[PDB]
């Protein structure tokens, strides 16, 4: 019945600082948790607050760039994180406990909010064909595609010939680069002997550089 | 600070153990709670106090504890159980919650599955442009663990190469890539290149040439 909501998504430079916010959609004798997960990590707890009591506590791996607090006219819990680092690259979650104790089980979770830690800038893609040829060939079937380089931050989005064109279409997840920027790779397999009766074209979305390319692949 | 087993491997309607292992200040004297997390979504409360069931958990979970450790038990294993799993108690010591590295429960087996392999030599388009990049696709594998080399001539190459993490298809097979960096001159200097992928023991090589 009751459900949390979080912010959504932030992407912030090292140094800065993130606030995430966690509403209760109803239903307050309860202890709240801020619990993160960093890519393909575990679960870290990272602090609570009790708001019928008025007292909070912060695991002091955090304690001096935390502040958890709650405003009880709007019931929103906050977790304010300062002097980000790219560590604290995660997925914060909002969690509401079973009773008073954060030793009772976390029985109600947000919908958790990514927040990403870097250095770089918003940046849109360039994108290039991967052109098929007789080594992408194989048993009368052509692999083509198009390689999305050196975008960020994420998401990218790409479908082929505006959606009309989905079986035999791998869009693989991005690889992050050491310079910052991500890029990735969609590849879609088809009938050789389609190549002289049909025109592809990949449209790619970076919705944060406000920027589309639709790539015709040609041989 | 919790230890559990990094990965679990059991048959369909088999029984499972996931251990949770801790110490005085935590395990000891405080409850247990399990929380089960399926790919891409949040922790769910799957055990509390040490053996209780949250409404909408199926019987076929149960916990209990003993000392300074845990157990998480699943019978009657079935496909909707693969997850992560984790062990939680609060700490004393610490004066905070923690919880164990996680378990998955790889549920058994698919049929192991050998990678497919494209390799992409670098666009004119992209060599028009003063860049070169060798894209490397492999998907379909199972299971999912492939190491990935390169190599300019028959010479291996490690300077410039991206390889991803695999990552799990709709079809529950992995899927990753690798990015091969190279100047428009390295690109036409050499006779060929070529991506390596091992995946258990046995590999697939795939060549590109300057046109």
């Amino acid at each position: 019945q009751v459900q949390l909501v979080q912010s959504g998504a932030e992407v912030k430079k090292p140094g800065s600082s993130v606030k995430v916010s966690c509403k209760a959609s109803g239903g307050s004798s309860y202890a709240i948790s801020w619990v993160r997960q960093a890519p393909g990590q575990g679960l870290e707890w990272m602090g609570g607050i009790i708001p019928i009591f008025g007292t909070a506590n912060y695991a002091q791996k955090f304690q001096g760039r935390v502040t958890i607090t709650a405003d009880e006219s709007t019931s929103t819990a906050y977790m304010e994180l300062s002097s980000l680092r790219s560590e604290d690259t995660a997925v914060y979650y909002c969690a509401r406990h079973g009773n008073y104790y954060y030793y009772s089980g976390m029985d109600v979770w947000g919908q958790g909010t990514t927040v990403t830690v870097s250095s770089a800038s918003t940046k849109g893609p360039s994108v290039f064909p991967l052109a098929p040829s007789s080594k992408s060939t194989s048993g009368g079937t052509a692999a083509l595609g198009c390689l999305v380089k050196d975008y960020f931050p994420e998401p990218v989005t790409v479908s082929w010939n505006s959606g009309a064109l989905t079986s035999g279409v791998h869009t693989f997840p991005a690889v992050l680069q050491s310079s910052g920027l991500y890029s990735l790779s969609s590849v879609v397999t088809v009938p050789s002997s389609s190549l002289g009766t049909q025109t592809y074209i990949c449209n790619v979305n970076h919705k944060p550089s406000n920027t589309k390319v639709d790539k015709r692949v040609e041989p | 600070v919790l230890t559990q087993p990094p990965s679990v491997s059991e048959a369909p309607r088999q029984r499972v153990t996931i251990s949770c292992s801790g110490s005085s200040s935590n395990i000891g004297n405080n409850a247990v709670n399990w929380y089960q997390q399926l790919p891409g979504k949040a922790p769910k409360l799957l055990i509390y106090y040490d053996d209780l069931l949250p409404s909408g958990v199926s019987d076929r979970f149960s916990g209990s504890k003993s000392g300074t450790s845990a157990s998480l038990a699943i019978s009657g294993l079935q496909s909707e159980d693969e997850a992560d799993y984790y062990c939680a108690a609060w700490d004393d010591s610490l004066n905070g919650a923690v919880f164990g590295g996680g378990t998955q429960l790889t549920v058994l087996g698919q049929p192991k599955a050998a990678p497919s392999v494209t390799l992409f030599p670098p666009s004119s388009e992209e060599l028009q442009a003063n860049k070169a990049t060798l894209v490397c696709l492999i998907s379909d594998f199972y299971p999912g663990a492939v190491t990935v080399a390169w190599k300019a001539d028959s010479s291996p190459v490690k300077a410039g190469v991206e390889t991803t993490t695999p990552s799990k298809q709709s079809n529950n097979k992995y899927a990753a890539s690798s990015y091969l960096s190279l100047t428009p001159e390295q690109w036409k200097s050499h006779r060929s290149y070529s991506c390596q992928v091992t995946h258990e023991g046995s590999t697939v090589e795939k060549t590109v040439a300057p046109t």
